[PDB]
């Protein structure tokens, strides 16, 4: 059905014959990033639920994987599985939970 | 002395003609295709070539199988010697058999 990621195709008549114009998506623009695979906080491994974990020069994000949208790394959007010592490439940084500014108020 | 088949079936008038790409193509080709495989996952046959370490890439394709991504992350050493074995298993029956 085309080449990309296919979202549609329209049919069209021909003699002896049939005409498809796939339409496709196509990402256009990459940029570099540093990527780990789980995210060390408070003995704790975290993992992205639907995204990846990735960074600029100085802070992390997750974000999606064919679009660039970060996000700031959540309890909501993390699990939790083990400690960290068990994953190669394990990174240190803070995890944001949405409860604690409730508490603090 | 010893005729062959292939002279007497040229000298009568039939004639093999040579294919349009060579072996070192065809490897050219198979070797472009691996090294995209394993150092862009699935987005060079999508578009542009995009780099991903190769732990993550199988973690997206654990995903993209329905187990959670922990699995891979917590398993990746047995993971690799269970490759490691399968394809050498896959070399030695490809070196015994020849059915
Ligand atoms: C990397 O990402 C961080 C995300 O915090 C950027 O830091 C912010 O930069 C803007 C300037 O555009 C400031 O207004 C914010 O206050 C900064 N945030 C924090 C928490 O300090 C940073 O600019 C990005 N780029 C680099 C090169 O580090
Ligand atoms: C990313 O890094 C590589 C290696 O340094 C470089 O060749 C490339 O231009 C960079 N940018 C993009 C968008 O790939
Ligand atoms: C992360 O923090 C722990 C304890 O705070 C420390 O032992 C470990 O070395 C840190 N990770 C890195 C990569 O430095």
């Amino acid at each position: 059905c085309g080449k990309g990621y296919h979202l549609m195709s329209f049919p069209q008549s021909a003699p002896h014959g049939v005409v498809f114009l796939h339409v496709t998506y196509v990402p256009a623009q990459e940029k570099n990033f540093t990527t780990a695979p789980a995210i060390c906080h408070d003995g704790k491994a975290h993992f992205p639920r639907e995204g990846v974990f990735v960074s600029n020069g100085t802070h992390w994000f997750v974000t999606q994987r064919n679009f660039y949208e970060p996000q700031i790394i959540t309890t909501d959007n993390t699990f939790v599985s083990g400690n960290c010592d068990v994953v190669i490439g394990i990174v240190n940084n803070t995890v944001y939970d949405p409860l604690q500014p409730e508490l603090d108020s | 002395a010893a005729r062959d088949l292939i002279c007497a079936q040229k000298f009568n008038g039939l004639t093999v003609l040579p294919p349009l790409l060579t072996d070192e193509m065809i490897a050219q080709y198979t070797s472009a295709l691996l090294a995209g495989t394993i150092t862009s996952g699935w987005t060079f046959g999508a578009g542009a070539a995009l780099q991903i370490p190769f732990a993550m890439q199988m973690a997206y394709r654990f995903n993209g199988i329905g187990v959670t991504q922990n699995v891979l992350y917590e398993n990746q050493k047995l993971i690799a010697n269970q490759f490691n074995s399968a394809i050498g298993k896959i070399q030695d029956s490809l070196s015994s058999t020849a059915s």
